RNA sequence: AUGGUGAAAGCCAGCUGGUGG
RNA sequence: GAUGGGGAAGCUCCGUGGCCUGAUUUUAUGCAGGCCACCAUCGAAAGGGAAUCCGGUUAAGAUUCCGGAACCUGG
RNA sequence: AGCUUAUCACCCCGGAGGUUUAUCCGGGAUGGGGUCUUAUGGCUGGAAGAGGCCAGCACUGCUGGCUCCGGUGGCUUGUGACGGCCUGAAAAUCCACAGGAAGGAAUAGUUUUCAUGCCAGGUCGUACUGCUCCAAG
């Protein structure tokens, strides 16, 4: 019998990455938030998807007809381009840090965990950056994060973060135990 | 209800109501209109055109058959008595002496008239053939058993008559022998010895020649014998299957000779085969030849009877498919134009024909009338036939131990 | 003959199984689905 | 030229195979089907089974070459995609969370017209006439359908609009000449431009739906006959000059919702016309009003129903054993009397037809010749024998005819 | 140098006499 | 000999899918299942291969032209 | 194209010698009785109206006949059937066999390996000269 190139090599790909040892800094990942509290952090940030191109023309063509025939507060939205996203870190702006677990290059993320460690601004990892995008209107996104939360939602936010250090920071603490891939 | 469904005129029961509001409502619209649905683009749509002629006008507009009288209608003899089946009948030339002959060994002549018994003489011996001899006041007869033929004159005629053919037997003194003391106490005249048993047998209208057939001999099947001379010949050594009859030609110097699925007409004297036929039947059982040559007829087992016109083509010009039996004798009246035909359900027709030939046309045949009265007995039904000369009478043998004359 | 043409519809061949095997597939499947309801009652 | 192949011309390629027209297709059996629906193709008989295939003895069906050769070309198999393609965006879109954006794209999508597909299988009006007959039959039929989870309401509802459309039209036209009642409903008969169109109106009662047929094939051509109504209406209503589409009628809606509502307007040439003229006619509860007003209404007459608040009447309906009041001025009639009214064209009298009687039927309005076959040829022989097998239930059906119809008189 | 082109086995008769080649 | 590929900076080198079935495919008109195993092409006017014979015609042509009579592939 | 024609090969009885030029076959032979593959032999049609051998007269052709019946004594060719020595191509194309799913009835049940009849069958090479062809006593 024989299976396409690209599968076998894909296929392959996985039991080498599954019998090689990694390093601690890799390997962080995939040791990810429970299904419960990232389902509660995911229905959390679908109150906060940013304004579609659709609904943001929609509101400039409303805004324009009604100064045709003659003070909104702050947008609130979660902050998701992870060059915006390092920018707010380090700056002690976010509250909030979501990071994907299957980001192509492993190298573009290692740092962001350790660095929102460093800065302790709270940060949690979820599977899939597919999730994330979905929730951002875009195909990918790697990373999402809450810079603004209304007031109505504070406390929600509070617990959740509350609720993500035990969940994450607390027992995968020892993350940067022996090298993970040992598997025979 | 039990019918399968598509297979129905109607799809309901239909049932009386007294009144429209109480006629409930139908409970197989929706299925009905579903079909249709389905037929409207998957039933196969083809263009056909709906015959309305009336059956009436298949019917030909052939002549009164009563017109054509007379023919043969109802019996008026019957002759019986004998142990074992008839197997063959025979006519004497005047229409007078008529032979029976069975397969027990007992052979009768009875009289046309009052049916009374005037002479009588005698599962692997049985008599297959009697012929009289076509010759006028000869009183030579001819009996074919077992692998032997016998020639016999009985005392119907006399001694000066009968020493006219015993004369031609003399004259001679498979090859021939001498009778045997029961025999020539038993007024026989002489014997045959063929290769293998004989099952036909046939004489020449010149009454010295005649043919016979002897079945699983492939080379031998058929040989040709001169009583005169006690000569042994064959117009053919060799076929593709064994030889089932063979006959001579009324005026011509050919034998013809029928095989399972081809009749050939061999020429006696310049032994070449002049025709072959190619029967629409499967299989011949026997053939006769008119006696004028212009149609050749014959019978085959599969209920076919073939019309032969040896002037139009080699195939049959017509075919008769009516018998429900295999045909076992079909023979040409001597004066009248009308043919018999017989088969195993005990039916025996007539049919008038028009053998006008002072033209190139066709003879026209029509059926006159049915026969019955051969019961079948073990599947087989008529056994052999013979014509009168001069008049429209027929004699038929049955397998019931019987033979019946049927008289205008 | 003086036959008048037309046209015309050739019987669909194997409509009774192409309805009976349906028919009992349908019910099957009927049957089964209630099936599913019945066993999601130990989640 | 070279030896060419033992068969690979005439029926081999004037006939394509349904699964080799599939694959040349490109397209799923169910989009065929429909397109097939559409156009109307059907499956045709080779003059040799075995020469159209390469000796092949297995069943299958052939279809036309040239049809399908055309119909590869329509634009129905662009529309087909681009649904297929909106469907699968929208999928992707509910998938994503993204609720607004599938309302957006789902309100800004427009579905394909089979106008041209009319204007193709139909060029000609009488035609489009002649074949309404199962487009009627269907729409009729599904009008009276409750709705249910393989067909939404919109459709149902759609449907019977189109019904009483149609009824309306022939009302006010008067164009009916014949009328029957049978067993699975009403057959009624119009002489549209002279086509005699006839239609089957069911029965009003609760429909029964067995889930063994399939709705799909079901409601793809009644797509197409709700289009091709739709188009015969329109048309119709031009040529008559009355106003289209007709505005429905809401008091009238409150009450009953009947063949009354849905008034058209502008902008007795026939006996049938004729009949009952300036009559009018009041009909009990018992009798079915939708299948009684329709006629009425076509004859010119008036109906007065019993519904008329949840006399001048010269004739009532009433099918009850035993009449109540029994007033002089109103004639009780049967609706037995009316449908043979309207059957014979003429006012039969009524008095055969008096409430409790007996009702009398209802018929719609629409060895010397053996001896000479012993020789007749085989072909002849057998189409002899099957003429006369044939013949024989002819025979069989004139005689009982008049058996029963005289036995059982005697009892 | 660079870049191209071309080619006597056997068997019959009584070890003796014989046939086939 | 290309082709799935591999050397050579390089002209260049090595490497020898088309068929059948289905009522249109039960949460409702978006396709399901079964068959078999491989690699084009070029390379024979002495190999295999379906089919024509007699008489006459010229300034050169014929088993092709003519006069006469048959044969083979396909619908 | 139809008859006719079979060395070889094969079938029934048999129960202890046949045979090639050259030794080959048998407890199933010697023999008797048969079947089949048509290589080319004879007939006819094609076909004597063709061509050729003669006589006559026209002064640009015609009119009359013959064109028959044989034999075996060396060269040659095609094939058939035997017998000596180590396996001598590939593909295209036609047919049959095991097969039994499929389809077969009452104003034409299914088919047309049967018979007759109809239509079409493209492009190039093609004259002459010429490693290969025929050879009387």
């Amino acid at each position: 019998v024989k299976w396409p190139e690209y599968v076998r090599v894909q296929r392959q790909k996985k039991i080498l990455s599954i019998r090689l040892k990694v390093p601690p800094t890799i390997a962080q990942f995939q040791y990810t938030l429970d299904r419960n509290t990232a389902a509660e952090t995911f229905k959390l940030f679908n109150k906060y998807r940013p304004e579609t191109a659709a609904e943001k023309k929609e509101r400039l063509t409303k805004e324009a007809a009604a100064v045709a025939e003659g003070a909104s507060p702050k947008p609130y939205a979660v902050k998701y381009g992870l060059n915006h996203v390092v920018a707010l870190i380090e700056n002690k702006k976010a509250k909030l840090v979501l990071i994907a677990n299957d980001v192509d290059p492993i190298e573009l993320v290692v740092f962001l965990p350790a660095l929102c460690k460093k800065m302790g601004v709270p940060y949690a990892i979820v599977k899939g950056k597919a999730r994330l995008g979905t929730l951002v209107n875009q195909k990918t996104s790697a990373v999402a994060a809450l810079t603004e939360v209304r007031a109505e939602d504070e406390a929600a936010l509070a617990k959740l973060v509350s609720t993500i250090d035990a969940n994450f920071a607390d027992k995968y603490d020892e993350v940067k135990k022996h090298w993970g891939g040992g598997i025979l | 209800e039990n019918t399968e469904y598509s297979e129905r005129e109607r799809n309901f029961i239909p049932q009386k109501y007294s009144a429209l509001r109480k006629v409930p409502g139908y409970g197989e619209s929706i299925r009905e209109r579903f079909e249709r649905s389905l037929d409207l683009y998957l039933a196969p749509r083809v263009r056909k055109n709906k015959l309305n002629i009336d059956p009436n006008s298949l019917i030909p507009e052939l002549p009164s058959p009563k017109d054509l009288r007379p023919f043969p209608i109802r019996c008026s003899t019957i002759y019986a008595g004998h142990k074992g089946k008839v197997r063959t009948l025979s006519i004497d030339p005047s229409g007078l002496w008529l032979a029976t002959g069975s397969d027990d060994g007992t052979v009768r002549v009875w009289e046309i008239l009052t049916g009374r018994e005037v002479y009588r003489t005698t599962p692997d011996y049985h008599i297959e053939c009697i012929e009289w001899n076509p010759d006028a006041n000869n009183g030579i007869l001819a009996v074919a058993v077992g692998e032997n033929i016998h020639l016999i004159v009985p005392p119907i005629f006399g001694y000066d008559i009968e020493n006219n053919g015993k004369t031609k037997i003399e004259d001679g003194f498979a090859q021939w022998n001498k009778p045997s003391q029961k025999q020539l106490e038993k007024d026989i005249c002489i014997t045959i010895s063929c290769k293998k048993t004989v099952k036909k047998l046939s004489w020449h209208r010149k009454g010295d020649y005649f043919v016979t057939v002897q079945p699983d001999s492939g080379n031998t099947s058929v040989l040709i014998h001169q009583v005169s001379k006690h000569l042994t010949q064959s117009p053919f050594k060799k076929s593709k299957g064994i030889i089932m009859d063979a006959k001579f030609h009324p005026f011509k110097p050919q034998l013809f000779v029928c095989s399972q699925r081809y009749v050939r007409i061999y020429d006696l004297s310049q032994q070449i085969l002049v025709k072959k036929l190619l029967p629409g039947a499967r299989w011949l059982s026997k053939i006769d030849i008119h006696p004028r040559g212009d149609n050749l007829i014959a019978s085959s087992f599969d209920k076919r009877v073939l019309w032969h016109d040896l002037d139009l083509a080699s195939t049959p010009y017509k075919t008769l498919r009516y018998h429900e039996k295999a045909v076992r004798s079909v023979n040409f009246h001597k004066k009248l134009p009308l043919f018999s035909s017989a088969a195993d359900d005990g039916t025996i027709h007539v049919f008038h024909a028009t053998v006008y030939d002072d033209m190139m046309k066709n003879p026209m045949i029509v059926p006159l009338k049915k026969l019955t009265g051969h019961k079948v007995i073990n599947s087989l039904g008529v056994l052999d036939a013979i014509w009168h000369p001069r008049e429209a009478w027929l004699f038929s043998a049955g397998a019931d131990n019987t033979a019946r004359l049927w008289t205008t | 003959l003086n036959s008048n043409p037309e046209i015309l519809l050739r019987k669909r061949r194997n409509a009774d199984r192409t309805r009976i095997e349906r028919q009992e597939l349908a019910k099957k499947k009927r049957e089964e689905q209630i099936k599913k309801k019945r066993s999601n009652k130990n989640k | 030229m070279r030896i060419k192949k033992k068969n690979t011309r005439g029926n081999a390629r004037n006939f394509i195979t349904r699964s080799q027209a599939v694959r040349k297709l490109q397209v799923s059996l169910a989009d065929f089907r429909r397109l097939c629906i559409f156009k109307g193709i059907y499956p045709r008989e080779p003059r040799n089974k075995k020469k159209a295939n390469k000796g092949s003895t297995a069943p299958t069906t052939f279809y036309y070459a040239k049809d399908i050769q055309y119909l590869m070309h329509e634009p129905v198999l662009a529309k087909f995609r681009e649904h297929k393609t909106f469907a699968r965006k929208l999928t992707r879109a509910l998938g994503r969370g993204e609720v607004s954006s599938a309302k957006r794209l789902e309100e800004n999508r427009d579905s394909y017209t089979l106008d041209h597909i009319i204007k193709e299988r139909y060029p000609s009006f009488p035609d489009a006439i002649r074949d309404i007959d199962d487009a009627l039959n269907m729409l009729f039929l599904f009008s009276n359908l409750p709705s249910t989870n393989q067909v939404s309401s919109k459709i149902i509802n759609d449907a019977q609009k189109i019904c009483n459309q149609w009824l309306a039209y022939v009302a006010k036209e008067r164009l009916v000449r014949k009328v029957f009642v049978s067993i699975k409903g009403v057959y009624y008969q119009a002489n549209i431009k002279g086509e005699e169109v006839r239609w089957l109106v069911p029965f009003k009662f609760p429909e029964n739906i067995p889930s063994d047929v399939d709705f799909r094939i079901m409601l793809t051509f009644l797509e197409f006959y709700s289009t091709l109504l739709h188009f015969v209406l329109y048309k119709l209503y031009t040529d008559s000059g009355l106003i289209y589409p007709p505005k429905l009628d809401l008091k009238k809606d409150k009450i009953i919702s009947g063949l009354s509502s849905y008034i058209l307007e502008s902008r007795y040439d026939s006996p049938v016309a004729s009949l009952f003229s300036a009559f009018v006619f009041y009909v009990s509860r018992e009798v079915p009003i939708d299948i009684l007003e329709f006629l009425i209404l076509s004859c010119g007459g008036n109906v007065i129903s019993e519904a008329a608040m949840d006399s001048k009447v010269t004739h009532q309906i009433v099918d009850r054993p035993v009449l109540k009041n029994k007033v002089a001025g109103r004639t009780y009639i049967q609706p037995q009397w009316i449908f043979d009214c309207i059957n014979k064209g003429e006012l039969v009298p009524a008095n055969k037809y008096l409430p409790g009687e007996a009702l009398p039927p209802h018929l719609s309005p629409w060895e010397e010749k053996k001896l000479k076959m012993i020789m007749m040829s085989n072909k002849q022989k057998k189409l002899y024998k099957k003429m006369k097998y044939s013949n024989a239930k002819k025979e069989e059906q004139a005689e009982n005819l008049k058996k029963k119809k005289k036995q059982i008189a005697k009892q």
